[PDB]
């Protein structure tokens, strides 16, 4: 009983921290989107 | 990506203004504009 | 090997000029849309 829940416990505690970097990582996500965005539109005015 | 000038040609100035507003929301304002609508989902990385 | 066999040595003259062909599918390529720039929406994971 203590191995497995143990086990449990270590599973969950993953599950709860990958979350928190899913989001670290969906947040330099966006800033690097809005930077990305301005690179092309100018692209697009050098292209015209 | 689509100027305003083409995407007004169909759809309105009210829904233009909605989607523009919803760039810089909130989280929680996000997801109550999420459940008000039928099957979507909003986001922050969403209007562009 | 025939009894056809036609049998003339002398050059034939010029018909007609090699011109461009008067055709307009393929010898053309198809177009395609692509950019990851689409991969910046995604969904907020809320309810668990």
């Amino acid at each position: 009983n203590a191995t497995l829940f143990n086990k449990l416990k270590e599973l969950q505690q993953a599950n709860a921290e990958k979350s928190k970097l899913n989001d670290e990582l969906r947040s330099k996500y966006q800033i690097e989107s809005s930077k990305a965005a301005e690179s092309a539109q100018t692209l697009k005015i050098l292209q015209e | 990506a689509a100027t305003s000038e083409e995407i007004l040609e169909v759809h309105t100035k009210e829904h233009l203004e909605f989607i523009e507003s919803t760039e810089k929301m909130s989280r929680e304002e996000l997801l109550k504009e999420t459940e008000k609508g039928d099957s979507v989902y909003f986001n922050n990385d969403s209007y562009a | 090997e025939n009894s056809l066999s036609t049998t003339s040595k002398s050059k034939r003259q010029v018909i007609v000029p090699v011109c461009m062909p008067k055709i307009h599918y393929s010898p053309l390529k198809t177009g395609l849309c692509y950019d990851v720039r689409m991969r910046y929406h995604a969904k907020i994971f809320t309810s668990y």
